[PDB]
């Protein structure tokens, strides 16, 4: 699991793949890792899958209940408030290392937050087991104010290199970019590793596989 | 009346909460008090019915030592003032371990009036039947002195009496010129008061409990030494 | 951390025909140094009952504190002091309420019951007791007890009557067994205080031995 | 005692007093139309003091679920706090079916925190649900009391009584368009006192799109030419 | 509670005819750490007990404000009684021991130092809830050290004179110093007598060092 | 007034001076307290021959040396009585020896009143170190020692009898004989022995029932 | 990381490292460890970042409410004893050195410690962290007394450059928070301002 | 009269109704009397008897070794109050191994009777209480009411006409610090032979005394105890 | 019956508990006045003050819940102090939670959800006092906005509250219809004008306490003298 994100001029980019494991061994090939917020923020998980899922949609729900309420945006700060205390409360139980961005009244903000409740405001975020080689694909080629396509070029450059760099993470790049009046989810952006086809026809034709019994039950 | 001064949580018609407005007749029939605030301290004092010479020297007296620097002189119900009095004292005992140092006196006079509100709004629980001055000083702040009704809420006052006559001990008080008179002849000033106000024209002999605190004592509010007073207690007599 | 430490001390009482003699040391020492030479291990609850408590001096004190208080509580509600048997069984009762993190203390209740004779009951940690003629608690158990049957119940003799002890005799062979076990157990020495009950009441006795 | 209380024998009473006080004098008619759902109702502020873009006769309970309501407004806004808050549970728990629909029957249905645990005082306010997330609209209203009624179109203010028949004889019917918010307006005309405009009425349309209240730039276009 | 962090070193005190002196070095040990050389491990229970403890300062804080609150409380009655040094110690006990059963113990090893009645008092409570009164006692290696100094004094004097008391203090104290890591040659006596409770302050003890040079 | 708890405008509360007056409708009952023992003579009062004899009992033990006879509602009878046997058997578990009746009324009338106040009266009676005792308790959780008490509808004709026909050294022969003329005084039918329950206190024996239809050596002299 | 507070006449300096630490990784190397608890109190964290951060978080909810039903500033012994406090109760689950300083009219500038187990103590000069175990000779040796503004700004960034260039578990970017009556002035010291004392060890 | 059925409603003329009530009860019982000395604490108490073949009741309950108490009035919610004051005392002695002095025991008393008197439902404990104690500033007498206002007292006395008693102390208070524990003893017979009717009297088995000293802990004497306390009683019922 | 006597809904429809505790809100003496402006928004209400024994100082009706939002309160002082406690509770609960400042309009809400859980029920009662906060917001500008003993939390512009609050409400009304924006001096000045018209005494510079919160200076300011004074001076010009 690799996921990254990084402030532009205009917003927050957030990269992820998409390499859900099971162990050693690849489970999902297309598993989400940038969930939604709100239509102004989301948030990259990573670590334990389920307890990451059960705290966003949590969060999310309940800032959606707030904005609501308030019928205002929502605050980044908020939500990272929100995250801090929910996962503070259990003491790091909750494995879910997770990377929020979002867009405000007050600008763009992008945070990370840690399984044991520490959360700190950075330009750019890496998370995940190959968090390392995004971070250093940041350190190395990092520009305060730069503008939308090269902040999502660099990302995907971070993440390409966390995918080719780290085994447990990767088969596609999923990306968000958004800003002051722009939310554009983007899905597998670029897949940079495709699956060879298969030479012959390796296909099991009818008659095969003997059956002791059958039973049809058909419907309306 | 009939039945809207039944309970507390019951408004009157024009929107008047008639427990409290009995609760204050306690308070009104009760014996009277004096606070004055001195230039550099506050000087309390009460006189106290000995309703039969039965009774030792002077006990379940009106001063009562709510913390180290402040002191709380009640009339009224007396039963209810010293539960009160003891949930003042816890109130400064906790607010002194959670934040340290001494309590502020308008924090504690507000806290407590709170507590009182919260007391008068429900119906189960009734209003407290007191009525309490809370005086203290210190180098920081001088000195300060808050008085609080059975259901009102602590006032800043400069002077103050409740009980049996206070538009009267409050006449002479405004007749007295605070703010420039050392506690001392303060202490004689109101036991002066206290005697002016009525003792045994239609009541028996009264005590006379008074209370010091000020920077002569270094904050640590205590009674007025009384051996030395009663020379206070003789000029107030003439 | 543990909430446990051994701090030492000797306990003995004797059931005698009319009297019960409760001897202790008064040493109080953990580990290898010496708190005090005057922790006295005897304590009068009433006028005809005298307890020993040997072992966690803490868990003595607590223990003792709670029964003089139980012992004002059932004179409260029943107008007359507690028998020897009861505030043995009551001390029972306690041990065990609390059998899941007990006491670690040694009890020996030396006392006069209704009848007017030596009672010495005998205790563990948790709750057992029985009814004994004589019994030694403490670290000097081990050394000191055979003495004492030995001689006061003449087990291995033969040819010898069976006088039943005198308050004399019986305080020798305390001093006696006490003064031999000071030297051998370090926890053992540097005072003892004897207790003798009898109808007159508790009459104690100090005596010094040896120093190191 | 503590709940929903005071029925006598073949009565109810207390509910019989709070839909005496829900008849209030808002109408916020509501009309079930073929493409959706469209809830109005009259801000009629006292004086010009008061403000039309501070507070709101209809709230979003959630994506396409709108809410309109009528007297005893600070009963309203605890209900629709309710509301808002089990509707989001129901959501969280059965994760991402994007419920409006197929949840406003059952949000409907959970509105029995609503009234049948009354509170002591029931509440005095009956709100008319809207939602289409169904391939279909759906109108239910709420009483102080009751449960899911499943309207087409009703009235529940002082004239509610002839706010309905109005609804009837105007042929609120099955044909209609979406803009059937026309008649809703003409339906809100009759039981209005004044020249109504854009910041005097309040109304939100539920399509098969989502929920949304409607800004006063179309609520004072679609005024326009009435 | 569990593990301290910041723990303070031996404490000891002695009573002499109509009075008590104890004496703390003011290093607070932050294990191998002489991190707070500035602190005071004596607090005045009221005016006529003292207290000094060793072990975990923060908890030594926790009971200086509960024991300072209590004081108080029982002073705003004006009943005219008071906290004798005795019930002092007893209560001391009884809340190390109630901490020890609930398995929260407090790592301080305390010294209560009293003179009321005409006749002086000296508590002694630790961790685990052992407490006695002895006329000479000491905690941690104060006990290993200082003691038998004290217990030597007493066997043949057993009562003492307050200045030839103090100098033994002192005595001890420079003992303490000489051989002890956790030492500190910085300390605080405090004296009390029918007039009251006296803390000198900041007091030190000279250093010898002539066998320096018996090296070689 | 009606309040269970507030107390009434002269002199005290009421709702307790209703439960008091439960006796009245309860059957009469009456215990002596002699050197020899005690003596607890109750009426059964069966209202028809169906019902078993034995099936109607006033006078239940609480231990081997503590009796109880009860006057009143005899479902709050049984309650009060279990939480004697409870109490009498933890308290000698607790000890290991007999508790004193003393005690156990006590301990009684301090369950008495805690729920609406019990409305019954107990006579207990039982052997101790000193001597054997009798103790009244009554409803409002209030228990007194007594030598020779008299408790139930005709509690008053009944204890006015026992004050003139008791002295202060009599023996269990007279004490039975004197309780038995005294009920025959105040029932409307006769002492027979299917309706006339006797429990009797010695120092040196449990307390058992009185010869179970056998004690018609004892009514026959009556 | 290092966190370090001085006392001066009529105000206090604050200093502290930008780097937290997770096993040999740095997390972040521009952490803002300089926390406002209140407008003239400041917070320095060492240890457990979220447990800091948690802390500072509640005391600053539990000072700023305080404050506002005083209608007068907190003290900051008020804000010590709120610390020393929340960390004393949860010590055995919370672990963290916090140090606090500020300004009050009440007394001035002050400043106190409370590391981990809950203690409070007021100082001249507060230190703490994993870097401040390094830096103890220099910051005792070279401390005079009624030093003013800019000779405790200067040595407060030396003692912190020192800490950063000696301890692994320190680097980055140098925060100083000058905190007195006129207000609070926050700076950072980066790249080449950093006081360095360069080690040119002979071949 | 409405404004008198409950305890937390208040009366329009000030004070509430149910607490004045509450002092009735212990106006309707047995009188007793309680005296300070210069050194001891006595308490008289009037052991009043249902029939004569039913005993004195129970009167001058123990409390612990330097306080002992005398009931007067509802005894149901009495035996419960001295429960509370066992327990508190015990309490002290746990904790710190000394004697709870007698000012902070009635301080705690007043306040735990102090919440029933606002909290609805809750009856006002309606007991007269007589405390003696020896602290350590010598002996002293307390009267709590139901009203749960506590008083000192250098000699009160509580119960049916005990206003009679109530006079003759304050006639012979004067004398009362230099007095022998046997002449205080018989000043307190004195007040309460004043209170029965001219046909009582004084009886060993009606009466009972309570003594609590510097060197002599509390202790209930009755009738063999108090005949050489009845002796030389100057009868003039 | 009860109808009128607890918080339950009447025979006729209405709930006559919360319309007797609207009129305890006019009970007290007292008057206040809200305007919002083009850039700031003010508040005004006399300070009655009986005798000078009192501390002028602390007096005042209107307080600071945070650093932005200023409340002033009309009716019953402890009922409005307690609202002020729970407000300023509120504000920092939400400032916890939620790192943003509290909008006004929200506080607002959250207050008069609270006195609808009071209105609802019936073991608790209404608190009768009505609070008219303001504050400055962001894409908002000044917002003021009043809370009520029912729940109802509405009001902007120009709002009052108090004894008085018809009259006052009807020349805010006239004032507001004259289609002209206040700057930061026609508000404060038409504030007092209005106060000054209800209760005509010319105002001497030292009855009334006025908060202000403007946009290029945030923050609740309670005026000084000298300030009232010079406002007073230019309005009187």
């Amino acid at each position: 699991t690799t996921i990254a994100g990084v402030v532009y001029k205009d917003g927050i980019v957030l990269g992820a793949d998409t390499r859900a494991t099971e162990g050693m061994v690849v489970a999902d090939k297309n598993c989400s890792k940038i969930h939604f917020i709100s239509p102004n923020i989301y948030c990259c998980g990573a670590g334990t899958a389920a307890d990451t899922d059960m705290t966003t949609q949590l969060i999310s729900s309940n800032l959606e209940l707030h904005s609501l309420s308030t019928g205002r945006l929502p605050r980044v700060v908020t939500a990272n408030r929100m995250l801090k205390q929910m996962l503070f409360r259990y003491q790091g139980y909750i494995g879910a290392a997770l990377v929020l961005g979002g867009v405000d009244v007050t600008g763009p903000h992008l945070y990370s937050i840690y399984p044991h409740g520490s959360t700190d405001k950075l330009p750019y975020v890496t998370m995940g087991s190959g968090s390392l080689a995004a971070m250093a694909v940041f350190e190395d080629k990092f520009r305060p104010d730069m503008e939308e396509e090269e902040a999502k070029n660099l990302v995907s450059e971070a993440i390409a290199a966390g995918i080719f760099n780290d085994l447990g993470s990767g088969s596609n790049i999923d990306l968000c970019v958004i800003s002051k009046n722009k939310l554009d989810f983007l899905r597998p952006y670029t897949v940079p590793n495709k699956k060879g086809t298969r030479l012959g026809r390796y296909r099991c034709e009818k008659g095969t596989t003997a059956v002791l019994t059958e039973k049809i039950t058909p419907l309306e | 009346g009939t039945g809207y001064d039944l309970s507390a949580s019951t408004f009157s018609p024009d929107g008047r909460v008639f427990q409290v407005e009995y609760a204050m007749k306690a308070v009104e029939n009760s014996s009277t008090a004096i606070g004055i605030r001195c230039k550099d301290g506050v000087v309390f004092g009460v006189e106290k019915l000995v309703l039969s010479k039965l009774y030792e020297e002077g006990s379940n007296k009106r001063l009562f030592n709510v913390d180290r620097h402040v002191g709380m002189a009640v009339a009224g119900l007396l039963a209810d003032a010293r539960s009160l009095a003891d949930i003042a004292r816890e109130e400064a005992s906790n607010f002194r371990s959670n934040f340290g140092y001494n309590i502020p006196l308008k924090h504690l006079a507000d806290r407590v009036a709170m507590y009182v509100h919260a007391y008068t709004l429900y119906s189960a629980v009734r209003p407290f039947g007191c009525s309490f001055m809370l005086g203290s000083y210190s180098v920081n702040d001088g000195a300060q002195l808050y008085m609080i009704d059975p259901s009102g809420v602590s006032y800043g006052y400069w002077g103050c009496a409740i009980g049996k006559a206070r538009q009267a001990a409050k006449t002479e008080i405004e007749k007295l010129q605070m703010k420039e008179m050392t506690c001392r002849d303060i202490v004689k000033e109101v036991a002066k008061i206290i005697y002016i106000v009525h003792d045994e024209v239609k009541d028996k002999a009264f005590e006379l409990e008074l209370s010091w605190v000020g920077e002569l004592t270094n904050g640590r509010h205590e009674i007025v030494p009384k051996d030395i007073r009663e020379e206070a207690e003789k000029y107030a007599k003439e | 951390f543990s909430p446990y430490v051994f701090n030492g001390g000797t306990i003995l009482a004797i059931a005698g025909e009319d009297f019960a003699i409760v001897a202790s040391d008064t040493r109080l020492s953990e580990g290898f140094s010496i708190h005090t030479r005057d922790s006295p291990k005897c304590y009068k609850l009433t006028d005809k009952t005298v307890i020993g408590c040997s072992g966690f001096h803490g868990d003595c004190l607590t223990l003792t504190k709670i029964i003089e208080a139980r012992l004002k509580m059932y004179k409260h509600s029943n107008n007359k002091a507690m028998t020897t048997g009861a505030i043995a069984a009551m001390l029972s009762t306690i041990l065990y309420s609390r059998r899941f993190f007990p006491y670690y203390v040694y009890n020996i209740i030396g006392g006069l019951d209704e009848e007017g004779k030596g009672a010495v009951y005998s205790f563990d940690p948790v709750g057992s007791y029985q009814r004994d003629s004589f019994k030694a608690g403490g670290s000097a158990s081990a050394m000191l007890q055979p003495l004492l049957d030995n001689q006061v119940g003449f087990k291995n003799m033969q040819n010898v009557e069976h006088v039943p002890l005198s308050l004399d005799r019986a305080m020798r062979l305390v001093k006696d067994v006490f003064i031999s076990a000071a030297e051998r157990d370090v926890y053992t020495g540097d005072a003892l205080r004897i207790c003798i009950v009898t109808k007159e009441g508790i009459r104690e006795e100090t005596v010094s031995l040896r120093k190191d | 005692f503590s709940l929903t209380t005071f029925s006598p024998s073949g009565k109810l009473v207390q509910i019989e007093y709070a839909l005496a006080a829900v008849a209030g004098g808002a109408p916020s008619v509501g009309i079930k139309a073929a493409n959706g759902v469209v809830l109005a109702t009259e801000k009629k502020q006292k004086s010009i003091l008061y403000d039309e873009r501070s507070v709101h006769k209809v709230e979003p309970i959630t994506k396409h679920i709108g809410l309109v309501y009528s007297g005893m407004g600070p009963d309203y806004r605890v209900l629709v706090h309710r509301a808002r808050k089990l509707a989001q549970q129901y959501y969280l728990v059965y994760q991402e079916p994007i419920p409006t629909a197929q949840l406003v029957q059952r949000v409907a249905s959970v509105m029995q925190e609503y009234t049948q645990s009354g509170g002591v005082r029931p509440f005095g306010v009956s709100l008319l649900i809207c939602g289409w997330n169904e391939g279909r609209p759906y109108l239910f209203q709420s009483d102080p009391s009751g449960a899911y009624f499943a309207w087409k179109a009703t009235a529940m203010g002082k004239n509610y009584v002839n706010g309905k028949t109005f609804l009837e004889k105007r042929y609120n019917e099955d044909l209609e368009l979406e803009d059937a918010i026309h008649t809703a307006i003409l339906t809100l005309k009759e039981s209005f006192e004044g020249q109504m405009t854009e910041d005097n009425i309040e109304v939100g349309i539920c399509n098969e799109a989502g929920f949304r209240r409607l800004t006063p730039t179309e609520v004072k276009d679609y005024l326009a030419a009435i | 509670t569990q593990n301290p962090m910041v723990t303070g070193t031996s404490v000891l005190g002695v009573k002499f005819e109509g009075g008590v002196v104890i004496a703390a070095d003011m290093l607070g040990s932050y294990g191998s750490l002489a991190r707070f050389r500035n602190i005071s491990r004596i607090m005045r229970v009221n005016n006529s007990t003292m207290l000094g403890a060793s072990g975990d300062y923060a908890d030594f804080q926790y009971l200086k404000q509960v024991l300072g609150q209590m004081v108080i409380d029982e002073e705003l009655l004006g009943d005219g009684h008071s906290y004798s040094p005795r019930a002092i110690h007893s209560w001391l006990t009884r809340a190390m021991y109630s901490r020890r059963s609930k398995m929260n113990p407090l790592w301080n090893t305390m010294v209560i130092g009293g003179y009321a009645d005409g006749e002086s008092f000296l508590g002694y409570v630790d961790m685990l809830g052992v407490a006695y009164e002895a006329p000479s006692l000491a905690t941690g290696y104060g006990a290993y050290l200082a003691q038998p100094l004290l217990r030597e004094v007493l066997e043949k004097q057993p009562v003492l004179s307050q200045t030839e008391a103090r100098d033994l203090v002192e005595r001890c104290m420079r003992v303490l110093y000489y051989r002890d890591a956790r030492s500190y040659n910085r300390f605080q006596i405090a004296t009390v007598t029918e007039k009251g409770v006296e803390i000198e302050g900041p007091l030190s003890t000279e250093t010898n060092w002539d066998i320096a040079h018996m090296i070689s | 007034d009606r309040g269970v708890n507030t107390f009434s405008p002269e002199g005290r509360l009421f709702q307790v001076e209703y439960a008091i007056e439960a006796i009245k409708l309860g059957s009469t009952a009456i215990g002596i307290q002699t050197s020899e023992g005690v003596c607890l003579a109750v009426e059964k009062r069966i209202t028809s021959p169906l019902m078993e004899p034995s099936s109607i009992e006033k006078i239940v033990e609480i231990d081997a040396h503590i009796g109880c006879a009860m006057s009143g509602l005899i479902a709050d009878a049984k309650t009060l009585i279990d939480k004697a046997r409870v109490e009498t058997q933890n308290h000698w578990f607790t000890y290991n020896e007999t508790m004193t009746v003393e005690s156990v009324t006590q301990a009684v009338s301090n369950l008495a009143l805690q729920s609406r106040p019990f409305g019954v009266a107990l006579l207990f009676g039982g052997v101790d170190e000193k001597g054997p005792q009798l103790f009244h308790m009554d409803p409002s959780g209030t228990f007194v020692q007594c030598d020779a008490r008299a408790i139930g509808s005709a509690s008053e004709g009944a204890q006015s009898s026992l004050q003139e026909v008791y002295h202060k050294s009599m023996t269990l022969k007279e004490a039975i004989k004197s309780s038995l003329i005294i009920l025959k005084q105040v029932m409307e039918e006769k002492l027979n022995a299917t309706n006339i329950e006797l429990a009797t206190v010695q120092p040196g024996q449990n307390f058992h029932m009185f010869t179970k239809e056998e004690l018609e050596e004892v009514i026959k002299d009556i | 990381t290092t966190i370090m507070a001085v006392q001066f006449d009529g105000g206090v300096v604050l200093g502290a490292d930008s780097r937290t630490t997770t096993g040999s990784y740095i997390a972040n190397r521009v952490t803002d460890k300089l926390t406002p608890i209140h407008d003239r109190i400041f917070c320095c964290r060492s240890g457990s970042a979220a447990d800091t951060q948690a802390v500072a978080d509640a005391v600053t909810y539990q000072l700023g409410f305080h404050s506002i039903e005083l209608n007068e500033p907190p003290l900051v012994h008020t804000a010590a004893s709120l610390f020393k406090e929340m960390c004393y109760r949860y010590r055995e689950d919370l672990m963290a050195g916090i140090i606090i300083a500020g300004w009050d009219p009440q007394e001035g500038g002050q400043v106190y410690s409370v590391p981990m187990g809950g203690m409070m103590v007021r100082q001249s000069f507060a230190i703490g962290g994993s870097g401040s175990s390094y830096i103890y000779g220099y910051v005792d040796a070279t401390y005079r007394e009624g030093m003013t503004k800019e000779e405790c700004l200067q040595f407060t960034a030396n003692a912190l450059a020192l800490a950063m260039e000696r301890d692994g578990s320190s680097g980055g970017v140098i925060r100083l928070a000058a905190i007195a009556e006129s207000g609070v002035e926050r700076q950072v010291l980066l790249g080449d301002q950093i006081p360095k004392f360069a080690v040119a060890t002979l071949p | 009269n409405q404004y008198d059925n409950d305890v937390t409603v208040w009366s329009p003329q000030g004070r509430i109704h149910q607490i004045e009530y509450a002092m009735e009860a212990v106006k309707q019982g047995s009188a007793t009397v309680g005296l300070k000395s210069k050194t001891h604490a006595v308490l008289v108490a009037l052991k009043r008897a249902q029939s004569e073949l039913a005993a004195h009741q129970k009167k001058i309950l123990h409390v612990d070794n330097h306080i002992g108490i005398s009931i007067a009035g509802l005894t149901a919610d009495a035996r419960l109050l001295c429960n509370f004051m066992r327990q508190e005392c015990l309490d002290s002695r746990f904790v710190f191994d000394r004697p709870l002095p007698v000012s902070r025991l009635v301080s705690l008393i007043g306040s735990k009777t102090q919440i029933p008197t606002q909290r609805y439902g809750r009856r006002p404990y309606g007991v007269g209480l007589l405390i003696a104690g020896y602290d350590d500033m010598g002996p002293h007498i307390f009267q709590t009411c139901p009203s749960a206002n506590y008083f000192d007292c250098r000699a009160m006395s509580i119960g049916a006409r005990s206003q009679s008693a109530r006079t003759y102390l304050e006639r012979h208070m004067s004398e009362f610090m230099e007095c022998n524990l046997n002449e205080l003893v018989k000043h307190g017979l004195r007040a309460l032979r004043e209170t029965l009717p001219a046909e009582q009297d004084l009886t060993t088995k009606n009466v009972s005394i309570g003594i609590v000293g510097k060197d002599l802990e509390f202790t209930i004497y009755d009738d063999d105890d108090v005949s050489p306390f009845l002796e030389g009683l100057e009868e003039r019922p | 019956g009860f109808d009128r006597h607890i918080t339950i809904f009447s025979p006729e429809g209405r709930l006559y508990q919360v319309e007797y505790a609207f009129k305890a809100i006019n009970q007290g003496g007292l008057t206040s006045v809200a305007v919002r402006g083009k850039d700031c928004a003010v508040i005004v209400t006399q300070k009655k003050v009986p005798d000078k024994l009192l501390d002028s100082s602390t007096v005042t009706h209107l307080f600071k819940i945070t650093e932005n939002i200023g409340c002033v309160m009309t009716g019953m002082t402890a009922d409005s102090r307690s609202q002020v406690q729970r407000a300023r509770y509120e504000a920092a609960n939400w400032k916890y939670k939620y790192g943003y400042e509290i909008p006004v309009d929200m506080l607002c809400k959250r207050i008069a959800d609270i006195s609808q859980v009071y209105t609802q029920n019936a073991e608790m009662r209404p608190l009768g006092c009505c609070m008219i906060l303001i504050g400055i917001d962001e894409e908002q500008g000044p917002q003021v906005y009043k809370c009520d003993p029912a729940g109802y939390y509405c009001g902007f512009k120009a709002t009052a509250a108090g004894v008085k609050q018809t009259e006052s409400t009807s020349f805010l009304e006239k004032k507001v219809k004259k289609k002209f924006d206040w700057t930061f001096e026609q508000t404060v000045e038409t504030a007092i004008t209005c106060l000054s018209t209800v209760l005509s005494i010319d105002f001497k510079p030292s009855e009334i306490e006025v908060g202000v919160v403007t946009v290029e200076n945030p923050k609740f300011r309670i005026l000084t003298e000298a300030e009232i004074d010079a406002h007073l001076v230019a309005l009187a010009e």
